[PDB]
């Protein structure tokens, strides 16, 4: 009585691919468009809103969630996996550095971390391996501004710009084009409009965009309004207004 | 829980994992043991075919299990570590409680036993590895060889021999080796044991390794230089008895 | 308790009390004092009892089980060594033991082990154990000589356990007398103190130049 | 306690470790040795409680002997006295410690230098030119330093090592009766026999 | 239960192979190269990025070059992800052999370790195996320069000259030609960047799209001194060569 | 704080004769000078000519004792109705005292009863293990009162015949059944006037071929 | 793979019955208690120069008054050897005394039972049963001379004679009229090699058979290659003169 | 380990011909403190046996959930149970005696002391004691607490061997109970004036009689008067 599953649910097929993983980014691929720019003087990701309904909050929603406290992850792929990932990653970020080296997980460090939970998930059975793709940006003082991508099962890369979802291609020739490196915050985010409006055709606003930024500070962002001891927080995320400003600005 | 099933029986009173870790050996590379009453001879290949090998970290097929025996094996490598792992301990663990030095026929039966349990008990297979065990046993002078299999099974002979074309060697070995008149002499009895090893290689004379096992800790390996010296020698025999 | 083991010509000569009191006054004069590990395998018993008792006829099955195992005679060496692993491990809880594991083995000869509750081995070749053992040492000691026959061999062990029966009062009730050959070991008989003490004091002059 | 001195000469690392075990009057035993050979250039002396003694000893022995035949490679005395220490200090917080300290004396034959270790029970591992443990230590760390200074032979440090034990049993009242000494070099590990005036 | 809701894919197969170990290698064929030559005065290394652009980060040069500690390295051919869990758990092995008895690990032992946790996966569990493949770049006074490769299988074999990912086939070829038994780093250095150039397709050979890592003597530098070349160097080198075409 | 080791006295005594075996033992129980019970069988028969009594301390004994009535069933049941031997009994109760001992018992077990090849025996335990076999043995609190009589009498040990006594002596001869009985008694009579730890009654079991046999002498009551 | 708790429509389970195709592959043996002893006999088969041949036998003692001799697997019999020795060791130690041959097999088919997937009866740790029979021949003080068949399914049965192996629907046949109440140990010895001879494609030698005997004055006595090979040189001579 | 804090004192028993009695005052003491007055330490484990507990109250009120379990596990099985294989005085003894003597050998121990009383209806009377220390006994008379010292010598009179067990009658039972009972009220104070008191029978199954009140009082004290607060200045 009880499991006795221990035999892998991830298993080599002739080809020497990996069936689960193959799945998991059919689903990816059909999730929603999310991009990630480092703009230099900062890192500006965007990505879609969404409403279940005009008579539903999308404040519960979760498609951009802050990891550690200058970096934030936004994905392609299944909600529900991405949900739980990103709890196991705020927890060991938290116990196992925030006072033992006395601060935050360096972003590399952090995206090998989540690399491991997704890989014990592919190894082991009993459980299916998690369906999703990150793109995890980041700011940390000791590499500056980072974008990388964590991929189903777990591989990662460097990027300093790209795109997942549907219409990736295409969305990182607009980028690539327009954005080269030195490059101020703000423009990078009327920039990212512009790569989106091509993108998203049929009804497109600042309200079904949500924009989340790691490069600024405000004394609110120390948490504390007396003398300084520590530099604290550079997420913000904007409010739909303020989003609205920048889709006027030119 | 993975303490069920991954290994069943045969229709046939055989079973399906014994008669495919077999096979894996077969494709493997070649080792023999040849008697005389003096040593006991282990050949093992080496027959290196690419030259991009650096070859002093390039495995070796002789493992000491004691300082008086030996293990030579054909069969994947990976799996032979975990074998000679646990053989190596057990020769020490009789060490320190018996206060005693080790006897051959109690190692068999532990090199067999670890085998055996990965047949019998579940969610674990059987090595991919056939093994020759010899050695001497304490204060004696009459050599031991041992065969055993990852069915688990295991016997004596006087000599014998594994891997690719276990065929041709014994057949062989057969027509140059009598119980009652065994070689006497080192050199006659590995010039034998080169010259049946010669026939399987191919091309080998740096490529054939032998270790000669005298009583009780003398193991001495024969080299490169040595046995071209005796491949030379066999060209002369077969214009003599042509 | 004093119980002594020597290796000479002969063999190995046991020599042993038996004593068992109600006060001082000696109850009876049967005690165990000799577990029969083998049949050519002496153990003491000495120190704690049930230590003693239970694992000397344990350890008994564990050589038993080694000659089917291995098909080999034991060491006295094996057979100590194996004690003391499993002494340490139950030490600062409790048990105690004072055994000399003794034999006579066809691949060692006449052997002695001394094995004592710390998990010490020692070898020797002479050995009294006991609380007794420093005036019994003086008697062995003073007459030894490996080179001697089976029966004189005796009569000195068994003196040296009256020489410190007297003194102490942790034996004298009778004598136990074991040889311990090639073949296994042969009783030699209960020697009555009583009778034994007279014959003794006039005979070896040791303690007794002069009578006292 | 048990006396074990160890000097470490030019050539050689001389260990000396006592003889004899003694009961009232006499000398029950006066053919004892209690020494493992390591390997045949790594040499561990001993002294401490006595079963403490031969079931550390026996364990430490087969943990490097596994390694040599594993590898089949000889390893370095500063291999084994790290590995010694580290042990001493995980059993130290247990609740029944060994209460042996070591001097292993050592040929390192992988430098071609002579090295002398003295570990404690505690895990203190030191390298010295010359030491003693306990009491010993007053008597002869006053002759050692005054009489002796680094730098001199096999046959200065046999003589010295005499005199030593000689003032330990006249005017030190601990009693051990004498010590017969082993010598560690390039060449392996003897016992000298002499011990008239060596 | 799980007998008829699962499968076994870890048994034997009628050759005597293992399904998911013969596919492991087929995976690795197809991800990117890693090469090493070994010299008797350093150990040249390179591998190829496939597929590079300006949209990844081209600047991280320990994508595939990871120190394992500052004697021993591996260059990696397969996964990230699966390259993950080997590098941390012999980077704590390591620490183990170093703890116990001050001083590091030869390479031989750590390789034996590797190889008997990578079997394990196959042999117990009925769990799935890694899908990359090693090259051991390392150290030993008993051995002079090391030089091995180790596979999902568990084998493991010593080499002067070795690969494994796509390509492997041509680079090797070359390589056992223009070979010479005894040779300083330089000599290494223009040999490899000769070779590198003819197993990449048309023009593509770039400092971008190539990391290099030399280990060197050194005599400003010490005994062992891994040097993991970053853009810069790659950039100097092959200028030199000339071999930028 | 708590140790409930304490004592609750009786006597016990066990010959070993020639064909036969007994266990006598008074059935006055007691915890200090109160009267715990007047009738107690205090020889209890377990079983296979086997007959067994653990004095001294109670609390101990009732526990070793169903201990060992659980394997008198086992031994039958596992190896088809194979009757237990008084030296083999012996030795399981040896494994079951030393299984505790980090709780430490406080009893003077004896048994007796016939041994297979037909001599009488009688094995008396130390409280933590142990056993030898022993020609006589008196038990209990009362034990160093009743065997120095014993010793004599029955044993024939510090017994010489006057002459010289000491080339002169009286010899032994086993007793019989009746000539037992009659120094049972008188130990016993003598016995409660002396101790308050005997009285009440005298259970006696004989032990033979025939079966256990049962007698009853009376003894004082306050 | 399949079912390790599925039954036939009878209602004997596959598991067990593809146990019983391994045991007819072995090299028989037989057992014939008398009233002087058990005789135990192999056919061990095999004859090279490049074996050792008289190094190798089958039958294996357990204890000072138990063997057994085997067929089908070998490697099975290990594993049955092992559990066996530990369980009368340990109860030697307890009363003093010998362990009864059915209560063994008993002891040891407990843990023939395990196979599998786990129950929540049993916690099933194996893969397959053992695919090996036994002959567990003894003596007790209390039943004598015996001789015991184990199957690996559970069920055991005393008997007088019984062959197993491979050759055992001849040998038992023959094992009957050979048999009657009056036979001794001595006799038996000898009819054991004339079945041998029988059933033999080969000339009978003691580097293809071995016997073994108990008596009560040494327990479980391997009779020795020189003491079977005399018996072998007796033999020969007097069957070949009555042709 | 423990060591008493809350007592109950008491609790005296008898065999005769054709029953038992059992008496009990009804008691939570803490200390000198006469506390809880009306605590129920007379427990019937159905009609046929009767429970008494001394000792230590936090003890007490955890074998009291234990018997009212064992009921409820007794019509289990089949539930017209009560001479079938439950329900009898050596079940509910034998189930307490195991518990008692593991509690103690691992020395975090039962702090109570137990008299089962009953007659089966199968047999004859059943009466035995059992304590914490692992001692236990069986007498015709047997008392726990104080009751062990003082009313024990006042049974032991009537009944004290087998053969004085047919002598006595339901009536001269009863008296010396009612007789033993104002005994313990007068020399010791512990014990509370309401007792309860039953008498388990052949012949009429189970007559328990609660909240009984001591009576034939003692007023003896008056005669010693020789003041305690009579003062004349």
């Amino acid at each position: 009585m009880t499991d006795r599953y221990s035999f892998s649910l991830t298993t080599f097929s002739p080809s020497g691919k990996l069936g689960q993983i193959d799945y998991a980014l059919t689903a990816v691929k059909q999730g929603v468009t999310s991009l990630g720019i480092k703009a230099t003087n900062g890192v500006v990701i965007a990505t879609e809103k969404k409403s279940s309904s005009p008579l539903a909050m999308s404040e519960t929603l979760s498609k951009v969630s802050l990891l550690t406290p200058d970096i934030g992850a936004v994905y392609s792929g299944m909600g529900p996996d991405y949900r739980v990932l990103v709890d196991k990653s705020r927890k060991v970020a938290h116990t196992s550095y925030k006072r033992i080296y006395g601060e935050y997980p360096p972003t590399k460090l952090l995206v090998s971390e989540v690399a491991k939970i997704m890989q014990e998930a592919t190894q082991s059975g009993g459980v299916r391996p998690f369906g999703v793709s990150l793109l995890i940006a980041g700011h940390d003082e000791f590499n500056g501004f980072s974008l990388y991508q964590v991929d189903p099962s777990g591989s990662y890369f460097p990027w300093k710009a790209t795109a997942i979802g549907k219409g990736s291609v295409a969305a990182k020739t607009f980028l690539e084009k327009r954005w080269n490196d030195e490059l101020e915050l703000e423009d990078a985010i009327h920039i990212a409009l512009l790569t989106l409006k091509e993108s998203v055709e049929g009804e497109f606003n600042g309200d079904t965009i949500e924009l989340a930024i790691i490069g600024d500070e405000n004394p609110d962002l120390l948490g504390y309004t007396g003398i300084p001891t520590d530099k604290g927080p550079r997420f913000r995320k904007l409010t739909s207004q303020e989003i609205n400003d920048r889709l006027e600005a030119l | 829980g993975y303490d069920r099933a991954l290994s069943i029986f045969s229709p046939d009173g055989h079973i399906f994992q014994v008669e495919y870790a077999l096979e894996a050996v077969k494709r493997g590379t070649c080792a023999v043991g040849v008697k005389g009453k003096n040593c006991v001879v282990l050949g093992c290949e080496r027959r290196s075919t690419l030259k991009l090998q650096d070859t002093r970290i390039t495995p070796s097929k002789v493992s000491k299990i004691d300082s008086h025996v030996v293990l030579s094996f054909s069969g994947l490598n990976a799996d032979s570590r975990i074998l000679i792992e646990k053989a190596r301990v057990e020769a020490q663990s009789h060490r320190l409680t018996l206060e005693d030095p080790v006897t051959v026929e109690y190692l068999t039966r532990y090199v067999a036993g670890v085998q055996q349990r990965y047949t019998q008990s579940g969610g674990v297979r059987p090595f991919g590895v056939s093994t020759l065990i010899a050695g001497f046993d304490p204060r004696d002078d009459e050599p031991k060889l041992y065969q055993t299999e990852p069915s688990g099974i295991y016997s004596s002979w006087s000599a014998q021999t594994i891997g690719r074309n276990s065929k041709t060697v014994r057949e062989f070995l057969e027509k140059n080796y009598d119980r009652k008149e065994p070689p006497a002499t080192v050199e006659e009895c590995v010039k034998l044991t080169v010259r049946s090893l010669l026939e399987v290689v191919q091309t080998g004379a740096k490529n054939i390794e032998i270790t000669v096992v005298k009583p009780d800790s003398d193991i001495v390996a024969l080299s490169s230089e040595e046995i071209n010296q005796y491949v030379t020698q066999i060209e002369q025999e077969k214009q003599e008895q042509q | 308790t004093t119980t002594l083991a020597f290796r000479f010509q002969g063999g190995i000569i046991v020599a042993v009390d038996s004593r068992a009191t109600a006060g001082n006054w000696v109850a009876s004069q049967t005690v165990k004092r000799v577990i029969e590990i083998n049949p050519f395998l002496l153990g003491t018993m000495a120190g704690g009892a049930a230590d003693c008792q239970f694992w000397e006829t344990w350890l008994g099955s564990q050589c038993r089980l080694h000659e089917l195992r291995e098909k080999e005679r034991i060491s006295v060496a094996a057979a100590s060594k194996i004690l003391s692993n499993l002494v340490y491990q139950y030490k600062g809880a409790g048990l105690s033991m004072g055994t000399m594991i003794c034999g006579y083995t066809r691949k060692e000869g006449p052997t002695i082990y001394y094995v004592d509750s710390d998990g010490t081995r020692l070898k020797g070749d002479i050995f009294c154990v006991g609380s007794g053992q420093t005036f019994a040492y003086g008697v062995l000691d003073s007459n030894y000589k490996w080179d001697l026959s089976v029966e004189d061999a005796l009569y000195l062990g068994k003196r040296s356990i009256l020489a410190a029966a007297h003194r102490d009062a942790y034996s004298g009730g009778s004598v136990n007398l074991y040889h311990v050959t090639e073949d296994g070991w042969i009783y030699h008989g209960n020697h009555d103190v009583g009778e034994l003490f007279w014959k003794v004091k006039e005979e070896e002059g040791s303690f007794n130049n002069v009578i006292g | 306690m048990d006396i074990i001195l160890g000097i470490r000469v030019q050539d050689s690392v001389i260990l000396a470790s006592s003889k004899a075990v003694t009961r009232g009057i006499s000398v029950l035993k006066d053919s004892d040795d209690k020494t493992r050979q390591l390997s045949p250039h790594t040499l561990m002396s001993f002294a401490g409680e006595a079963g403490d003694t031969v079931q550390f000893a026996e364990y430490i022995q087969a943990n490097i002997q596994l390694y040599s035949i594993r590898e089949d490679y000889e390893l370095s005395p500063q291999a084994v006295s790290s590995f010694v220490r580290q042990e001493l200090a995980k059993s130290i917080r247990s609740r029944r410690p060994y209460q042996v300290n070591v001097l292993i004396g050592g040929y390192d034959k992988k430098k071609n230098k002579p090295e002398l270790y003295q570990i404690d029970y505690l895990g203190t591992k030191v390298e010295l030119p010359y030491g003693a443990h306990g009491y010993s230590g007053f008597y002869t760390f006053s002759l050692l330093d005054h009489h002796y200074r680094p730098d001199m032979t096999t046959e200065e440090g046999l003589d010295l090592l005499k005199l030593c034990v000689q003032e330990l049993e006249k005017r030190m009242p601990m009693d051990f009766k004498g010590v017969i000494v082993k010598i560690v070099d390039k060449d392996g590990i003897r016992q000298v026999d002499d011990f008239q005036a060596q | 239960g799980s007998r008829r809701y699962d499968s076994r894919t870890t048994i034997f197969s009628p050759e005597g192979r293992l399904y998911q170990v013969e596919y492991a290698l087929e995976s690795i064929s197809h991800a990117g190269t890693a090469i090493g030559i070994m010299a008797s005065d350093g150990i040249v290394l390179a591998a190829e990025r496939k597929v590079t652009s300006t949209l990844l980060e081209q600047d991280t040069s320990t994508e595939k070059l990871y120190k394992l500690n500052d004697k021993i390295a591996v260059a990696v051919a397969g996964l990230t992800a699966d390259a993950e869990i080997l590098i941390n758990t012999a980077r704590i092995h390591a620490q183990n052999y170093l703890k116990t008895y001050n001083e590091d690990i030869p390479v031989e032992i750590l390789v034996r370790r590797l190889s008997d946790i990578k079997q394990g996966y196959t042999q117990h569990g009925g769990l799935r195996p890694f899908g990359v493949s090693f090259i051991y770049a390392g150290y030993d006074d008993r051995y002079g320069y090391q030089l091995y490769t180790s596979n999902p299988s568990g084998n493991y074999t010593g080499w002067k000259a070795i690969s494994v990912g796509a390509n492997t086939s041509a680079a090797q070829t070359l390589l056992q030609m223009d070979y010479k038994d005894d040779m300083k780093v330089d000599d290494a250095i223009e040999l490899a960047l000769k070779t590198l150039s003819k197993t990449t397709d048309s023009s593509a050979l770039t400092y971008d799209r190539l990391e290099f890592a030399t280990i060197r003597k050194g005599a400003n530098d010490g005994e062992v001194y891994q040097k993991i070349f970053k853009p810069q160097e790659i950039k100097d080198i092959l200028v030199k060569t000339g071999i930028t075409k | 704080q708590f140790n409930p080791y304490g004592d609750n006295g009786g006597t016990i005594l066990g010959i070993a004769g020639e064909d036969f075996a007994v266990l006598a033992g008074d059935t006055r129980n007691i915890t200090d000078y109160s009267i715990n019970s007047r009738y107690e069988p205090k020889v209890f028969d377990c079983g296979d000519n086997i007959v067994m009594s653990a004095n001294g301390f109670a609390a101990d004994g009732d526990a070793l004792v169903k201990r060992f009535k659980n394997s008198v069933k086992w031994y039958h049941f596992d190896h088809n109705d194979k009757k237990l031997s008084i030296n083999s009994a012996a030795r399981n109760i040896q494994h079951l005292l030393y299984g505790k001992r980090f709780f430490p018992y406080y009893v003077h077990t004896i048994i007796a009863g016939l041994d297979e090849d037909g001599k009488g025996a009688v094995y008396s335990f130390d409280p933590v293990g142990s056993y030898e076999r022993e020609q006589c043995r008196a038990g209990g609190a009362a034990a160093s009162l009743i065997m120095p009589f014993l010793d004599n009498q029955v044993n024939f040990k510090n017994q010489y015949e006057p002459g010289t006594n000491g080339k002169v002596k009286k010899p032994l001869k086993y007793l019989s059944v009746e000539e037992v009985i009659k120094l049972v008694r008188d130990s016993f009579t003598s016995a409660t006037e002396r101790h308050i730890q005997v009285g009440d009654g005298l259970e006696i079991l004989i032990v033979t071929k025939d079966g256990v046999r049962k007698e009853f002498y009376e003894l004082k009551r306050d | 793979d399949r079912g390790v708790s599925t039954f036939s429509p009878e209602g004997r389970l596959f598991q067990v019955e593809y146990s019983l195709e391994a045991i007819k592959l072995g090299s028989t043996a037989i057992g014939i208690a008398t009233k002087e002893g058990v005789v135990l006999g192999v056919e061990k088969r095999a004859t090279s120069p490049l074996l050792e041949s008289d190094s190798i036998e089958k039958i294996v003692e357990i204890d000072r008054h138990i063997g057994c001799a085997m067929s089908g697997l070998t490697a099975d019999a290990r594993s049955m050897i092992e559990h066996a020795r530990t369980a009368a060791v340990t109860h030697n130690l307890y009363y003093d005394e010998d362990i009864n041959v059915e209560s063994l097999t008993q002891s040891v088919c407990d843990l023939a039972l395990r196979f599998g997937e786990g129950a929540s009866g049993e916690e099933r740790l194996m893969s397959r049963p053992f695919g090996v029979a036994l002959l567990i021949a003894g003596h007790d003080a209390d039943d004598g001379y015996q001789l015991f068949h184990a199957e690996p399914s559970g069920t055991f049965y005393r008997y007088n004679a019984k062959a197993i192996g491979s050759g055992s629907e001849g040998a038992q046949a023959e094992l009957l009229n050979e048999w009657h109440s009056s036979l001794t140990l001595k006799e038996a010895e000898l009819l054991v090699l004339k079945i041998l001879k029988q059933v033999m494609e080969e000339k009978l030698d003691e580097n293809n058979a071995q016997l073994s005997c108990i008596t009560k004055q040494d327990g479980f006595k391997i009779y020795d290659n020189e003491k079977t090979a005399e018996l072998i040189k007796e033999l020969k001579e007097k069957e070949a003169a009555e042709s | 380990t423990q060591q008493p804090i809350v007592t109950g004192t008491s609790v005296i028993s008898m065999k005769y011909d054709n029953g038992v009695i059992i008496a009990a005052d009804n008691l939570g003491s803490y200390g000198s403190l006469l506390r809880f007055n009306g605590v129920e330490r007379l427990i019937p484990v159905g009609d046929n046996t009767v429970v008494g507990i001394s000792g230590d109250i936090s003890d007490m009120q955890h074998i009291e959930r234990l018997l009212k379990d064992l009921v409820t596990e007794n019509a289990y099985d089949n539930p017209l149970a009560d001479a079938e294989e439950a329900l009898e005085p050596s079940y509910i003894f034998e189930y307490l005696a195991t518990v008692m003597y593991q509690r103690r050998s691992k020395m975090n121990p039962l702090w109570n002391a137990i008299i089962v009383a009953g007659v089966q209806s199968n047999g004859d009377q059943f009466l035995r004691y059992v304590n914490l220390l692992g001692v236990t006994y069986s007498s015709p008379t047997l008392a726990t607490g104080f009751g062990a010292h003082m009313a024990n010598p006042l049974l032991r009179k009537v009944v004290d061997r087998e053969s004085d067990i047919p002598k006595t009658t339901v009536q001269v039972a009863e008296e010396a109970i009612v007789n033993a009972m104002r005994v313990l009220y007068y020399r010791d104070a512990r014990s509370s004036r309401n007792f309860s008191l039953a008498i388990i029978d052949k012949n009429t199954g189970l007559t328990f009689k609660k909240n009984l009140q001591v009576e034939n009082m003692k007023w003896d004290f008056a005669k010693d008067i020789k003041g305690y607060g009579t003062q004349k200045i």
